[PDB]
């Protein structure tokens, strides 16, 4: 806005979503009942390391005893461990090639978060 | 939201006495009424086929059913606060004293982006730039 | 000088106790006496300790003529010691990375200063 | 400080009228007077050979010369403020309006030490620790 000369009025989360509409038209000045617990363990289907870290940080500030992501399922890589953060502590989360093993190794899991594409989402959910 | 009749199951539930807790509801897609032709919105099931499937119709029905419906989305915060304040007043809710949460360190990436920190480059090149 | 390198201690103590003569080590320790009286961390390090002790070994173990001892140092028998020795650590790391199923490394761009011409 | 006669050149300069600006002075080493034997302090030239070279003697001479000398080091802040306040009052000094200075980022090293940031390790070893 500064560099071009074009008048740009920029607002954040502190401004109401539909506040700019008012400004622009010159009207205003410029089954199961409980699904999750503090114990819930989940399997993430897909290589979504950013999402998993997102969860783990929420879990930490929630003062959860353990991380909510138990393991990840990604069919293109072999089985391995992924580095993560539990506060300032680095921790490892297992990644499995086959869902069968993830389920077997992690019986505590009752939730699956599926990040499969619209294509591979039917078959994977069916498999789960 | 506009499209579908799922919102009406709530009216049914209130009338049947299954739903007793205060419900605040607003259905988006009120603009659709003003368009001369059928407009397919962002979501897949955001298409009104019947007259009952419109946001306007749904909002009217819910308001009549006893649901707390605001004038527009702009008044949603207001009506939620209104309901909440009445529930505190009636002792339905007792707000708990706020406890500060565990502290997580800032991600380096972010810190560097907001220019709060400075870290020197260990390397130096001058032949090729792939970035 | 008051907080020693343990590797130096281990070796220094073996060498003192078993070598018949350690003239070059003695000389080096005298140099250490001087340097540590400038700055206390100017100690005889493990490379200096192995270097001079090895010379003392070749010269005074009685299996080599001076000429032979001097030739071996020159043709880099000491480089052989380090290379052979460290090869164990290096193989150790290779195996470690493989076992740790560690992925491909790419150095981060924020650690590189690109100073190309215009 | 105790030892030397350098401080007396100031008394001379004031008497001669060369030095006109207010001078506040305190000579450290007053304790030395109370010792039964000669005590060599931290500094090289912190040794009183003559009676004139003592902190006590110097402080007396300076005070007599017109120098603002405190009772002890503890009163140094007090006498400095006293002099300053009189200079503001007499319009000798006109304090300039304070401007905020340019901002420098925190060094990464420091930030990490006070645990304000977190940066993930790219490497992982388990065979040897030299740290």
């Amino acid at each position: 806005g500064k560099t071009t000369g074009i008048p740009i009025h920029v607002f954040g989360t502190e401004t109401h979503m539909t506040a700019i509409v008012g400004m622009a038209l010159g009207h205003r000045p410029i089954k199961s009942t409980t699904l999750f617990s503090r114990h819930t363990k989940a399997i993430v289907w897909g290589m979504q390391t950013r999402a998993v870290q997102g969860m783990l940080d929420f879990d930490y500030v929630c003062s959860r005893d353990e991380p909510s992501v138990a393991a990840m399922v990604y069919p293109f890589t072999g089985d391995h461990k992924q580095k993560f953060y539990w506060g300032h502590k680095e921790i490892l989360i297992p990644v499995f090639k086959n869902m069968a093993d993830a389920m077997r190794k992690h019986p505590e899991v009752d939730v699956l978060i599926n990040f499969a594409s619209l294509r591979s989402a039917y078959d994977s959910t069916m498999e789960t | 939201e506009i499209g579908g009749t799922e919102e009406y199951k709530i009216c049914r539930g209130i009338k049947e006495g299954r739903l007793t807790k205060p419900i605040v509801c607003w259905c988006i897609g009120t603009c659709a009424t003003m368009f001369s032709s059928e407009v397919q919105f962002g979501h897949a099931g955001a298409c009104a086929n019947q007259a009952s499937e419109t946001a306007v119709a749904k909002n009217q029905a819910l308001k009549e059913a006893g649901v707390f419906v605001p004038r527009s989305f702009d008044e949603l915060g207001e009506i939620i606060q209104s309901v909440y304040e009445d529930l505190v007043a009636n002792g339905v809710i007792v707000p708990a004293q706020e406890v500060p949460p565990p502290t997580v360190p800032m991600d380096y990436s972010w810190a560097r982006e907001l220019g709060l920190i400075r870290k020197p480059a260990s390397f130096m090149t001058s032949i090729c730039d792939e970035r | 000088i008051n907080n020693p390198d343990m590797r130096v201690q281990i070796l220094k103590d073996y060498v003192r106790q078993h070598f018949p003569a350690t003239p070059l080590l003695d000389y080096a320790l005298e140099v250490e006496k001087i340097t540590t009286s400038k700055k206390p961390n100017l100690i005889l390090n493990v490379d200096g300790l192995i270097g001079v002790a090895f010379v003392d070994m070749l010269r005074n173990c009685g299996s080599f003529t001076r000429e032979e001892a001097d030739e071996y140092i020159d043709i880099g028998a000491l480089n052989g010691i380090f290379v052979l020795g460290r090869s164990m650590g290096f193989i150790g790391h290779y195996l470690d990375q493989k076992r740790l199923k560690q992925g491909l490394y790419r150095h981060p761009w924020d650690d590189i200063s690109y100073v190309l011409p215009e």
